[PDB]
């Protein structure tokens, strides 16, 4: 790390600078997505998937 | 204004009180949002 940038948080690529997401911006999407999921239990994705 | 210029070491609670904060974390612009 830190001679070829960790990648970004949201995506491939576990190496690279990639001007990625920034942290403190991903835990608010994140938590965002967590309280609008558990907000009226939205069924998973990966079983529309299914 | 002045009349004289003094230099010295800085002590830790002459930085702190120079300092209106501290920095936590690295990234400069999220530059899609070009608010820092």
């Amino acid at each position: 790390l830190e001679i070829r940038g960790a990648g970004e948080l949201l995506g491939e690529e576990q190496s690279g600078s990639m001007e990625t997401i920034g942290f403190s911006l991903y835990m608010e999407l994140l938590e965002n997505a967590v309280d609008a999921l558990k907000a009226g239990r939205e069924p998973s994705l990966e079983d529309l998937t299914s | 204004e002045f009349d004289a210029i003094k230099i010295a070491l800085a002590s830790p609670d002459m930085i702190r009180s120079w300092s209106f904060g501290e920095v936590k974390k690295p990234e400069t612009i999220n530059y899609r949002t070009f608010k820092p």
